[PDB]
């Protein structure tokens, strides 16, 4: 992927959802590496799932960052080096 | 000065004009042309040329 | 498992004997902490309390190979005592043939090379324990070398053995980041134990008494293990500062 | 000390991380204070989010006296930045029945004129007809029939007596110090006059099909330039439709030709041919009853 090329996915999903003006879209394109639109769409969708937990219809910057750490990796077996080979 | 943006100047000129023309066309027709140029904000000859072009 | 019967790399490129070698390390469920002061190295191991038929003083997870040198083993006991007697043999033979103090770098490297010999012998079982060697070098100073059951050894600023190592590293990473040093302040070796107890309780989340823990102290050309009464004096010394 | 923004920021950055949703007694009461500080600060976004959070939680919980009366005032105060009288008119439906059951007519009279003042400013909708009768009306009162006539004033409005009624009886109208924000009384004449003109052009299209523009300016209380201003606004917003001829100065209804002429409009004559046999069948039976008896 590319930093600017992925932004087409970020900007498209963000147009169909409500986001605060303090939300930084450049922090997602730099940190994410080799990911598809399905993972990106789950980030903005989790932001709404984190918003309904707080009973706030407007997604703020806090709900955007808290939703990124959950959807960044779906693999539970990662660990780090714990099991060699 | 840019040649590429020059092609888009007439596109933006017709875009903002068409939005203002739809406000006149939406109610009933048969209004004074001199009153149409006052709504657009240009000369009578300037409006009659662009309005008839569309 | 058609290919599971033996110890080889398997068709999936994964050793299944190492899979159960790491699980045996947590069989005892003992959490230890190894930290290094500026001039000193202090290690602390959790001493489990059995029933009245056993002596807790005789129970030790930290073995003394020589002076200034110590070994922290977390895992199966029968593999710990056999490796303890073997680690001392290489320490004495190295001070004879080469006539030099065996450093913890080579001491963890020798066990790593000896670990492959165990895997090379089909009739011999590899070490299923965690070998953590600490000492104070004359040049490099305090150093920690932990030998994994697979034979990997690397230096550690502050290491740990247990399931809580993830929480232990987090609290000790920000502590060394603000000071930008890997050594604890208060060069006096008596005050280093105070921090080693403080940072361990908040990391493990459970406070222990003198009979639930054991504290080793490795100084220059001297090594000793604190008794039950000396550990109680450490908790009292924390309040006085 | 006179601090506003400091009291709002400190209270929001703490109370949100304070309560763990255990005790809802002091929690709901103090959250209402966060909304009051946002109104005095001038932030509409902060008061909107706080109004959508504990509103549904209060309705699910048992009803309280002092707790429910606070929402009635807060939902009115947001009309300062919003400037929409259609939404605040529905919020007063609960307090309309609150002062009519728990309280007496002492507090029921003022809330009667405030909900009507917000209803006459509504742009459109069919709920204006169901709010004519309401519940506790028909008490034969001076202020009750005055506000009720304002709702029915939209049926016949020539704007001849419009400035007379406002200057005579002005409880909520020209001078209102309750449930209305503003720096002066200038918002009373501007907001009320613009809405009654919108409701004026709606009924005239259903009465006068063809009218001269010269005589039309006197009925709508507008000039030559002001007449075409309100006509073009209702057409662009999708309200009504009419015919405006600038050179001819003739305003018509512009009857749609899409009814397919005799295919639909002519079908209204089915009642003419059907009732013929119905009257004959009833006449033959009726003549035999009086003849035999």
């Amino acid at each position: 992927r590319d930093r600017r090329e992925r932004r087409l996915i970020f900007g498209t999903i963000a147009s169909k959802m409500s986001l605060a003006p303090e939300a930084d879209l450049d922090s997602l394109i730099i940190r994410n590496d080799s990911l598809s639109g399905a993972v990106i769409a789950a980030i903005m969708q989790e932001a709404g799932l984190r918003a309904v937990r707080k009973n706030r219809y407007v997604i703020l910057q806090s709900d955007l960052e808290e939703a990124y750490a959950t959807q960044v990796k779906t693999d539970n077996t990662v660990d780090k080096f714990d099991f060699y080979k | 000065g840019d040649e590429l943006t020059r092609s888009h100047f007439n596109a933006l000129y017709d875009t903002l004009l068409e939005s203002n023309l739809c406000k006149i066309i939406e109610p009933f027709e048969c209004v004074e042309i001199s009153h149409i140029s006052k709504i657009i904000g240009l000369d009578t000859q300037q409006v009659e040329g662009k309005l008839s072009q569309m | 498992g058609y290919d599971r019967h033996i110890t080889i790399f398997s068709p999936e490129g994964r050793l299944y004997q190492v899979e159960y070698a790491f699980k045996a390390t947590n069989q005892t469920n003992i959490n230890s902490l190894a930290v290094r002061g500026k001039d000193c190295t202090v290690v602390i191991s959790q001493k489990k309390v059995p029933d009245k038929l056993l002596d807790p003083t005789t129970v030790s997870y930290i073995f003394c190979i020589s002076r200034t040198i110590g070994m922290v083993v977390n895992g199966p006991i029968p593999d710990a005592r056999n490796a303890a007697l073997r680690a001392k043999a290489e320490a004495a033979e190295f001070r004879y043939k080469y006539g030099y103090d065996m450093p913890c770098d080579v001491l963890a490297k020798r066990m790593a090379n000896l670990s492959q010999i165990y895997t090379q012998r089909a009739y011999m079982r590899p070490l299923g324990v965690i070998l953590t060697f600490v000492s104070v070098d004359e040049e490099l100073g305090p150093s920690i070398y932990k030998t994994d059951p697979a034979g990997y050894y690397v230096g550690y600023k502050a290491t740990a053995t247990g399931p809580k190592q993830q929480e232990i590293t987090t609290n000790l990473e920000n502590h060394f980041k603000k000071s930008k040093i890997d050594h604890i302040n208060e060069e006096s070796w008596e005050k280093v134990v105070e921090f080693a107890i403080t940072h361990m309780i908040d990391a493990l989340g459970t406070e222990f008494s003198k009979n639930d823990l054991e504290v080793g102290v490795a100084t220059k050309d001297k090594f000793f293990t604190l008794s039950a009464e000396n550990i109680e004096e450490r908790l009292v010394a924390i309040a006085e500062q | 000390e006179g601090k506003i923004d400091e009291a709002a920021d400190i209270l929001c950055e703490l109370q949100v991380e304070t309560y763990g949703s255990m005790e809802m007694s002091e929690k709901i009461q103090f959250i209402l204070e966060q909304m009051e500080l946002s109104i005095l600060k001038g932030d509409y976004s902060q008061a909107t989010v706080l109004s959508r959070k504990i509103l549904k939680k209060t309705f699910k919980n048992p009803k309280y006296e002092s707790l429910k009366l606070e929402y009635y005032n807060l939902l009115v105060k947001i009309s300062l930045h919003k400037r929409e009288y259609l939404e605040v008119a529905q919020y007063l439906q609960e307090i309309y029945q609150t002062d009519a059951i728990k309280s007496d007519e002492a507090k029921w009279k003022p809330v009667l004129s405030h909900i009507v003042y917000f209803l006459v400013l509504s742009p459109y909708g069919n709920l204006q007809n169901d709010l004519i009768h309401k519940i506790q009306n028909d008490n034969n009162l001076k202020k009750l029939e005055s506000q009720e006539s304002l709702v029915k004033l939209f049926t016949t409005n020539e704007l001849m007596r419009w400035p007379i009624v406002q200057k005579t009886y002005e409880p909520v109208l020209n001078e209102d110090d309750l449930a209305f924000g503003g720096e002066a009384n200038k918002h009373h004449w501007e907001d009320l006059q613009k809405r009654v003109i919108e409701h004026n052009l709606r009924v005239i299209s259903e009465y006068y099909s063809r009218i001269t523009l010269l005589r039309l300016n006197e009925l709508l209380d507008l000039t030559e330039s002001q007449t075409e201003t309100y006509i073009s606004d209702l057409v662009n917003q999708g309200i009504i439709y009419a015919k405006v001829n600038r050179p001819a100065k003739i305003v018509n209804f512009e009857k749609p030709k899409n009814s397919s002429q005799l295919l639909n409009e002519w079908s209204h004559n089915v009642d003419e041919l059907l009732e013929h046999i119905e009257t004959i069948g009833h006449l033959i039976t009726k003549e035999e009853i009086m003849h035999g008896l």
